[PDB]
DNA sequence: CATGTGGGAAA
RNA sequence: UUUAUCACCGUGUCCCCAAUCUGGAUAUUUUGUGUG
């Protein structure tokens, strides 16, 4: 479905990440604010920071190099030609829809 | 013999002299052409100040000067802008005023004034730009206040391009009787100069002139050149055929040329024939573009 | 024998040459082309400016001069504008009327000027328009309080493109007792041009050589050309149908072209067989001007 | 006698100090020129850096001091900063502003510092990069659990090359009352610095010894020179015509020609025409500095 | 979009906030019996949205008003409709850009 | 309703403009007759010079963009959406009043 | 010819993973995350390392393909293969 | 004449 | 509801301007265990 694949694999890639630096499955946290505090902190430094890496770098190859090796989208078995024979435009407009996405996501 | 016409180019070195700005902690370098590349400019006017920090280090009396004071940006003037007077720099502004005194103080000189002798276009890096970028880690922050900056450290990026470029620049002989030696002063900080860009302590390099190859005509300041060369700088091919045939079959007049470093290449076979048309023997810039200026003036 | 036309292009240069006003700080540029993109122009009447000012510099009499006085924007009138006037009213410029004096100004003359014998058109940039911008400035204070100019140190911009256009331009020949004198001098003046521009202080640009493709035939003001080049400057495509038939298949005539700049291009076969129709023979428009000025005229 | 050109000294030896990061645990290093092949850099303010610190070591008052502190990097920055400074802030630095009080500093001086007497610029490999690569970390995780770091053991990658740069630098008289004694301390530290690279525990590297050709008349701040040695260090590709010339006829005017660790090359012939004109009597980069520190200054 | 109009507005608004907040740790909160505070706190936010409408005005173009519209503004967060209304965003421009600009420039206190 | 609001922006624009162009109100104006004659002077030339630029470009962006100046006065707390979405579709009627407005102020 | 990229890795992939109820999905799922290991080699890759419907045509024209947009070939492999796990 | 909000995917 | 008719003639958007001043990505680390 287009950039609905993008939202999607940022918010699988952040999850991701999360999951293996802190505990996954959010509905653990419950009642102890605390604990939600501290997992928004963690999401929050996550989010900025993969935000400022993809900023610095949003220049033709260097940034597809960044952003296929760093991030794991998903299976899309047969659906993902289409997404990668337009691949010029694609970059050219998904550098705006990832920093859109990424932004999305804060506290 | 009325006009000149003149190229100069520079030698290889990094980049510097950041116009931009940007929130992004990247200090962006200004940018024109796009024929599929990128270049990098250098906007006349500072080199025009830069002429100017020159006339002032050299011993000619002006009265514009540049005083460090309040952050606002600014220059006093002291006396009023007039023509005769030993300042040159100082002679080409121009400014308005809502009283204007009476009548430009009661009709000494007259306030709107022609832009100059000198005429000069905007430099071209003659190399498409790339994408590198050099970073680096700013630590403000103390231990015992002393009026400190904003709180938090920071990193931040810059980039830089290994070019050189070059720049047109022509003047007119309408008058130059009058400034003998004005324009003596000016083909000297011409010759070489300092500057022209923003980083001092970094990024250091100067517009040591690298070739010049144009001369004076009573052409009515018309010109053939197309104010560009290779990445080699061995330009003259496309003037080859403009400047081997200079006595003959109506082409440009040998008087019009002349070499600075290319002339130095180890092939000499045609320097010798070259020779018997134009004057252009010399190795050293600074030396032709002195003689020049005996040529070109009055005496 | 009768009628001259011919089109101008230029060398490829950064040009600037603001001419629009905002209050935006940016030095809108004129615009006209409507096909999905953006093309500079240059208007007519600042050419028919640098005309007067060239037919100044030789000796040629005029009775319209610019002064620099008052800020309203002032012409010295000088005498009446009579149709034997040698340069300048005879050429072009028409004289007013408001209230026509008494008699018919002791009847003399006529003031119903309505041939202007140089018909000039607009240039196109024929290179899509980027919006490309420069941050060449910030205007900045005095500090000692003499002859003190606006309050603050404001910032503004400014935009350039890299690019060469072209112009048409059209004239009749029906007079031969005063023309003659002074047409001669109006060609030399075209091969040169030099102006034409906002301020030559920045990004001064000229535009005096190219390829030129005059034409003059007895067919009562009518031209096959199209007043348009191509992005390389190639268009003489058209007319390679033209030239193979000149001798049959009832197309035009062996003397039916003339060449400029674009002839030195690399190729050289059919340069040799176009030679047997037409006079693809002159390396320099200078010269170019020189010869047919001559065929055209009387002598 | 105010003017000051020097060159760079190094020697060939693996490479260190790392900026860039790599998420796939690589110590990536900085590439910025562009003809094929890429070339390792070092940025001239971490040896700006080196340079206060081979100043703190010797005996220089100074009002910046670096502190291992709370993990924002931190710098102490004493009482507040003077201008007239025994160490630094005279030689090169900045006092900050960030409101700047009031009435200036009490009636004191004038917070920002334009001038940076030392004036140097980016280093160049002069070697192409290569992929060239190795690991050999293989992290540890703690057995005991007491006070542990990160849980996981990776493996990472680190790359170095076998490599000799050089880095410009030049600077100007300013005014010798207070110069001579922290100029004198300056070049000595020139001739001897360390550091100027994070990793020294891995990799140790020095540049201290090598040829130097440094170059100083009154030419106005003009530079000849390209500021780039060949492969095998022999600057030889200029010394045919900057170095043989003998002041006297068609040649470049000089009379302080300077040698270093090249002057012992196997040919000696040439040293002794050379010997005629210059002053390449030196050996010992420490031994030319310790004559020409006093030959540039006063005494 | 009416709605995507409204989204503009908010998000201009609370981007102003929030800068504002972090950047001078300053609180409207604390607005009552404080009218010194009530004079700095215009001063910021004079500075803050009159340098954020001079960059934004500053230039218009398709990729320059997109990246750092997508830059150096946060929106708001929503489930699902960003990919209509970025989508819808991406074939027209220019109503975005004046919008925007009526957003920013309405945030000017008053006197 | 959006034409009452309309005239207190052009209201507030000029007087505005004129405040922090040349630092004058209306008390001390009052103060003695030059100042009267100076100020009012000085509102004509703006007004004139305002209505002078806004009597052409009459389309779409053109008309959108020389209203992006004026800073978009008293435009205040947006309340109402339907002044960004309706009135920027109509684009027709809104020049009318503006010049109204803008001529009234004399 | 992206498909084609998919298809190849795929195959290989599985080539290996046979080369050597819940405990099939099991295995399944910890074999193919083991197979991982060799991409990442892989794709520390800059220029030079590691070098079916037909043998024949393809040496003789996608030996040419190759070699002129290598930097291509890079996102495939690790776009690629990272989709299936 | 002014600030507000969550959660998954595959041979 | 018929019959005929050039909106015509001229015009530099022009004059001055610097994105400026300082800034060590630093800190740690057995590819280790084997074989006609």
């Amino acid at each position: 479905e287009y950039a609905e694949i993008v939202y999607k694999i940022a918010q699988g890639f952040v999850l991701s990440k999360l999951s293996s630096k802190h505990d996954l499955q959010w509905s653990k946290c419950k009642g102890n604010p605390k604990l939600e505090r501290e997992y928004n902190d963690k999401k929050e430094k996550v989010v900025n920071e993969a935000f400022l890496a993809i900023r610095s770098r949003t220049e033709k190859q260097a940034f597809i190099d960044y952003f296929v090796s760093t991030l794991y989208p998903h299976v899309r078995q047969d659906e993902f030609v289409d997404f990668a024979q337009k691949l010029f435009q694609d970059t050219d407009e998904i550098r705006s829809l990832t920093l859109l996405a990424l932004s999305s996501q804060y506290p | 013999n009325l006009n000149l016409f003149a190229t100069i180019l520079t030698y290889p070195a990094p980049a510097s002299n950041y116009r931009g700005e940007s929130e992004e902690n990247r200090s962006v370098i200004q940018k024109i052409l796009k024929d599929g590349q990128k270049y990098a400019i250098i906007s006349p006017e500072s080199m025009r100040n830069a002429l100017r920090e020159m006339l002032i280090e050299l011993g000619q009396p002006n009265n514009r000067t540049r005083l460090h004071s309040e952050d606002q940006l600014a220059v006093e003037f002291k006396e009023y802008p007039n023509p005769d007077k030993f300042a040159d720099d100082f002679l080409f502004g121009y400014m308005v005023a809502q009283t204007n005194d009476a009548k430009e103080m009661k009709k000494l000189n007259r306030p709107a004034k022609r832009d100059s002798i000198f005429r000069c276009n905007m430099a071209v890096a003659v190399n498409p730009y790339k994408y590198d970028t050099v970073f680096y880690q700013s630590p403000l922050n103390a231990g015992d206040s002393a009026w400190k900056n904003s709180t938090s450290s920071a990193l931040l990026h810059r980039e830089v391009t290994h070019t050189a470029f070059q720049y047109p620049f022509a003047l007119a002989g309408k008058d130059c009787a009058a400034k003998p030696e004005w324009v003596k002063a000016l083909l000297q900080a011409i010759a070489e100069l300092n500057g022209v860009a923003g980083g001092h302590a970094r990024a250091y390099y100067e517009f040591a002139p690298r070739s010049v190859v144009a001369r004076l005509t009573p052409k009515l300041v018309a010109g053939y050149q197309t104010y560009g060369f290779d990445a080699e700088g061995n330009w003259l091919e496309l003037s080859r055929l403009t400047a081997t045939d200079s006595d003959n079959l109506d082409l440009p007049a040998n008087e019009f040329w002349l070499g600075g470093e290319l002339v130095r290449k180890m092939d000499q076979e045609q320097k010798a024939q070259l020779e018997a048309m134009g004057a252009h023997l010399y190795a050293n810039p600074e030396k032709l573009f002195a003689d020049l200026a005996d040529s070109f003036l009055g005496v």
